[PDB]
């Protein structure tokens, strides 16, 4: 039995199990300190609705804050297949604030990008199921969305926000909501007639600790990393349908960065990060004759299939001096993502890492931007001479073509994520390093 | 179980009620927390708290 | 140029990520551990195995610790693809687990579809389906192998695993009752499926074979775990109805430090639905056609993440009267808790409220003491009973208080609770700190 | 509130709070030496073309190197459906080798089994994104597909190969590439007229050092625990429809084992681990009146459909004795990627640790086979007696019984991972056990 | 006897206190020291037809309309004292529960 | 709210049976006054009217709240507002077409004291016994025939 | 068991003594040091005519 | 129906059967059923089927 694999020792067997070190059936578990987690409702300083524009201050109902979710009700401008992501479209962007320093800020983009690389499975489904309609929901119906923030105090515990430790300082949440929302109350570029306004909702998750960590936590003075997201928008060079587009982009980007991230996309349709085409899926009736090649299959927005997509190939150069040989875009696309995070990332959106594990919250390898005199993203586009109307154009062509409707694709959203350190002291706090 | 192993019934799944006494005469007595704030902002505080001859003045 | 041109490039703010560095990711040192193997033996099952019967076994001293418990089940299909649910998981109604003669734990069928819904996820969650159930269209007549494992606190980690042969005195048994109906197997809805087989059925335990070092030291020593343990009971749904919005405050009988609530409203005629029928794809037997009928679920498609046909509204949990969180809605406890806490995509018609960081992990994360509060109470607002099941138009694009008329059906409610408590072993005998 | 929680404070929290070690809410971050990485690609020495072997030797661009992916560009020979993770059947297989050592080997159908048993979700489903086409891709689509490399060190950096510390040896690799290639250049037996050659290209990924950390690297001896793979293909003891075949294969591996892994194939298809029938997805027209059930539907080679699987029961013997009870192929199938790792395995291929987590680095457990004189695999398969082309005969069956074209399956392959160490010193490197 | 006000048909009270309408403590039932405190509710037979009030304006004590079964909600109050601290700036309860 | 917590609770139905045991005679009239619509007004109609609060410190100058001692701490009021109610946008279950949306504005009457008195509060703790309300809603065993 | 005599339907008894019909204490269940007793019932199906 | 046995140990508690004080000597019923029972599976010699 297994008494037969236990007799089976031999010399090879020494660097696993001679002079043994650990065991497997031992676990033992760290006593913690005390505390609990509790869900409070924050107020809201300003109407909400669509191009409204908010705040939040975040009450002192607890000692540290983790999680945050900005709860959405929206109602269905159209029927199922009109929307994608609302509630993600909806929220434009958010900024955080400590003692009036900007600290982050968020964008929907960001979100829909930060998604479509780090999040997956299931995850990645039960986050579209709180920001979207994903059962044929019909026209008029009403659903709250439960769309969570990314700032780095709300994805991990250990980088909680000491709120009791910022005794002086006011730590506020600035909510920007789009002008418009797809398949809510625009259909394109046509408002929707009769459509509601959002109602709005913003919920902080606090940490109540116990006697000696709040004393503690209230006068010692604390260093967090933590994460910051930097964010410049673009002109793409316009794609071509005759030749490759090239472009020579300015990373005007800071500090160690954990990786750099972008798309290209259509600013008319929320998440288009590729073209158009009457396939399946790929456009608003696609694959049938009422087709549309101008506007999309918006519950189907997204998709795998990189012969939509634009990038051709792209490399970072650093000074002057190339920092890694040029790959093609559907390197960045989908072995980046394979190796970095363990994802599926959608076409039309790329990643280079500079970490080893992205993904994770340890600083596991960064470039210093801050350290760059001329950092740059060159990119070299598709030919877009695919006519998008005809699957077997669309579908049969090669490694170098794209679709003529990826001359749509004028929008580039580069990204990147570093490191900084939030230092608070004697009540009050910012971060170490401006630039 | 037998032998000296039944002197160890202590030490065994005949697990003692945690519930030592009821609402009534104690048990739950010593359960309440007083819901403070439990992290003040002092920014608007520190001014009325020591400058009060300048907010009287 | 190349990464080379990266390292140079140092400055201060790389002083706080590799300043003084500490470790290296490039150089893994592996523990060196003690020698042991694993073997898969059956059990004798004592009393006699069929529909409804109860039957026990002892598990046989066969090794040192023991993990893994895999119980199997030889079914049969009653009726065509479709027509079943998870039946081996139906079928195996509850395992009871004594030691010492003493209970340790206990648990449902329901608890096994309700923990699988919250903790299981992505492949894994597949898999499982593909260990329970007929996924791949069989029809009637067709015979499966299943394996139901086990969720015990031994049998989820080797950390935890029962030292089997420290209870030189006390011997550990599980008892089993299987179910007088499986739905697809012996029953159709209400009616029995005439010549339907009755169950075979196997448990195997995995068995820990540790060398002589170790065995003397699990045989010698005294332990104490940190283990699970699951509390439940069933109680009546408040019902709801097309005139309502019905309300229950429902006092929790629960003890010790608890990770997690979780619970389920259900139809106790109809294994693993926890939501309304409606003549929507996979809502009801024959959705989408002439013969759609909702007092009948698709049953291979019973569970679902069509949040309009839940019943919970909103709740909320009360500690001695005080609410231990502002009250969210149904939609909260079924998407964001467990995106927050989990990661995984919830079943409309299951709810969770955790009290822990990671409920779904082993060590404890923050738990709420039971045994400590005079008065919990769950308090349930039920959503209004007022849509027409039969018609797509009224159950898609209804509101968000609102739900089916047949979800006043799901008439059981069953409340779970995850606690910890400390195994004991010594002087031969097995042992429970607490009650 | 969360206030209420913290003061139902008693006996039973002594375990989990008191006399309290940790927190939660301040984490520690270790601070690590400086690292960059570069993807540098390297010359492919000899010809690239199918049935081609070629080679590579990795270049000093950096001190230490991880993962490794190979691009290749291939073109569809036939519409969506015809292909099966081909750029993966294209690398028929390759090795690891450091002065002239082979270090290891993986085979295209180990990647198959491999990606079978350990890739999951989405992890799984990108990767066929990057060796297949998955959009409905028609005939003349170019695609270009990266094959990313298995070997211990394109795994974890933990083992990233210390070429730096290597300074008196050379580090290839060698790729055979296929003949054929399904739905590229041969549609089943069919050559297919036009179909061009594959472009190939290798990449590796380079981690460049600090000062300290690379002298150290450069100077100092190092032992690095590390995976292989143990190979040999066999013979089935084909099974029929009047029979269940029985078979007592003997194990010829050695070193301490994690796992044996191991599947029933049809050569001629690539990926097929099952019989084909007239169900979806189970053959070439399948769920019509032109279905044949001697060619799969490419595209959807793979399944989980039970069914149409081989093998009815085994156990592994050591030295005469069982090494556990006899346990049906569904418990290997479904059952130990439960326990041992988590994901989802498809019909036809089945896995047994003797480790408690097999998918991870670290030692769990291993079976040393150099201690072992006969190991011996037993397999027992099901009777072949279902009409394939009958929807009916297939869905309804019993559990022992499977397809009449399940005696197509005449090739097994028995894989098995182990453990050995890479020593290096000296500035060169080989393995401790030869 | 004592709020000194008339109290509308269907509203109950209950006082444990001599003057539950005043500020002043005058008297209370500390339901923090007590296990299983339960309110025992007997209603009356809705057997009345609505309908004619000779029916109702004429009957007995035990009885009522038949329109009575619509009043299906119950709302049970209590009223009782706590302390709010306020000191060095910031407040809180004295008691949770 | 007082400092983040949850210091007490009002429902319509709470307000109502307080009134029908508490408030009486021209006390009652004129409250009802504030509320309803007492004089036989006619449908299109449009009144202000005054909700008084009745938490504990609404109802003597002895509770009231010292804003002033409270110097790190916000004081709010959360309201809900029906999303019914009858003859205004209801009638029984039927929307009212054409009824208009409210007009809300919240009024606080504030004690200003002078220097001595001011002084002491700021510095000086206080324990203000004040009164709460519990409240369960329950299904009825609603009596038979 | 418990007491010898013949019980009635619809009358149900659970001791938790040696001998309920007794004067003499022979067992109790002390409720005072119990928060939480709860009988827990079913019901049969009413449904014959 | 409900058969209560009438050993020793089933008639008092001052005889209960120590079964701690039997530790390693089991203790075992074994039960015979009738190949008949008037009026239940056989009316007389009758067998009911």
């Amino acid at each position: 039995g297994g008494l037969s694999q236990l007799v089976a020792y031999g010399a090879q067997d020494v660097y696993l199990t001679g002079n043994p070190q650990i065991t497997f059936f031992k676990t033992v578990y760290r006593r913690y300190t005390n505390f609990a987690i509790e869900s409070i409702q924050q107020t809201i300083n300003g109407s909400v609705g669509f191009g409204n524009k908010v705040s939040t201050q975040i009450s002192r109902n607890g000692d540290l804050i983790t999680d945050i979710v900005v709860e959405f009700v929206l109602t269905k401008g159209g029927n199922g297949g009109t929307t994608y992501y609302p509630a993600e479209e909806l929220l434009q962007d958010v900024e955080l604030e400590i003692g009036g320093q900007r600290i982050d800020k968020h964008y929907n983009d960001w979100f829909r990008t930060y998604d479509a690389l780090f999040r997956m499975n299931d995850d990645r489904y039960n986050y579209r199921r709180m920001t979207d309609w994903v059962n044929n929901e019909l026209v008029g119906a009403q659903k709250r969305f439960y769309v969570p923030l990314i700032f780095f105090f709300n994805q991990t515990p250990g980088l909680a926000l000491p709120l009791i430790a910022l005794q002086y300082h006011e730590v506020k949440l600035y909510f920007t909501l789009a002008s418009q929302v797809q398949g809510v109350n625009y259909n394109g570029s046509s408002a929707i007639a009769g459509a509601a306004q959002p109602t709005m909702s913003v919920w902080v998750d606090y940490i109540f600790l116990d006697t000696q960590e709040r004393t503690r936590f209230a006068q010692l003075p604390h260093e967090y990393l933590i994460e910051q997201l930097q964010f410049t928008g673009s002109e793409t060079a316009t794609p071509s349908a005759t030749t490759q587009a090239s472009q020579n982009i300015r990373l005007n980007f800071n500090h160690p960065t954990k990786y750099l991230a972008w798309n290209f996309n259509n600013p008319t349709n929320y998440g288009q990060y590729t073209a158009l085409a009457n396939i399946p899926g790929a456009c608003s009736g696609a694959g049938t004759a009422a087709a549309t090649v101008t506007t999309p299959d918006y519950g189907n927005t997204g998709t795998y299939n990189e012969q939509l997509a634009v990038l051709d190939s792209a490399k970072i150069q650093l000074n002057g001096q190339d920092r890694f040989a040029t790959r093609k875009g559907s390197y960045f696309n989908k072995v980046q993502p394979y190796q970095s995070i363990g994802g599926v990332t959608p076409a039309g959106v790329y990643l280079y890492s500079f970490a080893l594990k992205p993904a994770g919250r340890q600083p596991s390898g960064t470039c210093n931007f801050s350290r760059i005199d001329n950092a740059t993203l060159s990119l070299t586009y598709k030919t877009c001479s695919i006519d998008a109307t005809s699957p077997a154009a669309v579908l049969g062509n090669t490694e170098t073509v794209t679709a003529n409707t990826a001359t749509l694709l004028t929008a580039l959203n580069i990204y990147a994520k570093n490191y900084n350190v939030l230092r608070i002291m004697s009540g009050m706090g910012g971060l170490a390093y401006a630039n | 179980l037998s032998g000296e192993a039944a002197a160890m019934y202590g030490d065994v799944v005949v697990q003692k009620t945690t519930r030592a006494c009821r609402k009534s005469e104690g048990g739950f007595k010593d359960v309440n927390t007083e819901l403070w704030g439990t992290s003040p902002y002092l920014g608007r505080g520190d001014g009325e708290v020591y400058n009060m001859p300048a907010s009287n003045q």
